[PDB]
């Protein structure tokens, strides 16, 4: 549910 | 006709199919999503705001795989592959996004028809 990004 | 402006569309519905680039071994797109940008792990017990997951691309590799098929930078990506992302983790996002049994990522995303323009806007 929180903050967390990534690129792919 | 056709087109007024200042009208919100809401959520364009669209599936667009995203393939990864080759990297060496690699297979990858390159550009940003966030599924998280805004919120916390505190929102979950109502999903953000109901299977919300706060899902959305915050980046691109510009001129790359993405934005070809029909990326672009600001869209809520809701499901991979038909994988309705929502009532799945963000590792297993990251899972069937970037495994060895795809080449592209078919997406169901929501487009608010402001594509790249470069539009600075920033509200906290």
């Amino acid at each position: 549910k929180e903050n967390l990004e990534s690129m792919v | 006709m056709s087109y007024i402006p200042g009208q919100p569309v809401t959520a364009v519905v669209q599936r667009v199919e995203i393939h990864k680039l080759r990297q060496g071994e690699n297979l990858i797109l390159g550009f940003s999503i966030g599924g998280g940008i805004d919120q916390d792990p505190s929102q979950n017990p109502f999903s953000e705001d109901k299977t919300d997951k706060g899902i959305y691309v915050t980046r691109v590799s510009e001129g790359g795989p993405a934005e070809i098929a029909g990326l672009q930078i600001g869209d809520k990506i809701m499901q991979v592959n038909g994988w309705d992302m929502t009532m799945v983790t963000h590792d297993q996002a990251r899972k069937r996004l970037t495994k060895r049994s795809e080449e592209v990522v078919r997406l169901l995303v929501t487009r608010q028809s402001l594509q790249k323009a470069v539009q600075q806007s920033m509200l906290s």
